[PDB]
């Protein structure tokens, strides 16, 4: 089994680039709540539109 | 939820973020900016009320 | 609070925790390192 490993080289690649997919999109939704509490401060603060 | 679902590009949903906060903003604005003024025209009003 | 009280979201995370698992528990893939070594040897993945 020590010998015959690239066999398995793909699956464990995919799962690899799967998860760094799925960590890509909870990181940009991040992004978005902080673009929305600034915007929603920026309203609080007096009136300015 | 749609960040998270499978087949979204996140362009697209952060268009969508953006287009939301702005009509949140106008419908707010509409209703405080009559709030007010057409009050203030009522007030108008009431102290006409209050010589008669 | 968007997560605590979602119901999609958390079927996507159990789906993949489902499948990563089934990729660890399988005959073929019995030779791997367990989930916390340090391996000194290869210094740039230590410093990682």
């Amino acid at each position: 089994k020590l010998e015959n490993l690239k066999d398995k080289l793909p699956d464990i690649k995919s799962i690899h680039s799967k998860l760094l997919l799925r960590i890509g999109k909870l990181q940009g939704l991040y992004d978005s709540v902080q673009v929305i509490n600034r915007e929603v401060e920026g309203l609080s603060e007096g009136r300015t539109s | 939820e749609q960040y998270c679902a499978p087949d979204t590009d996140i362009r697209g949903v952060d268009a969508q973020i953006k287009n939301y906060l702005d009509q949140i903003k106008m419908a707010r604005a509409k209703f405080g900016l009559e709030n007010k003024y057409s009050l203030k025209e009522r007030l108008s009003t009431l102290t006409k009320e209050l010589n008669h | 609070v968007y997560m605590k009280h979602s119901n999609a979201m958390k079927m996507d995370r159990n789906e993949f925790w489902a499948n990563l698992q089934n990729i660890k528990e399988s005959d073929d893939y019995t030779l791997r390192p367990t989930i916390m070594d340090i391996s000194l040897s290869n210094t740039t993945c230590l410093y990682k």
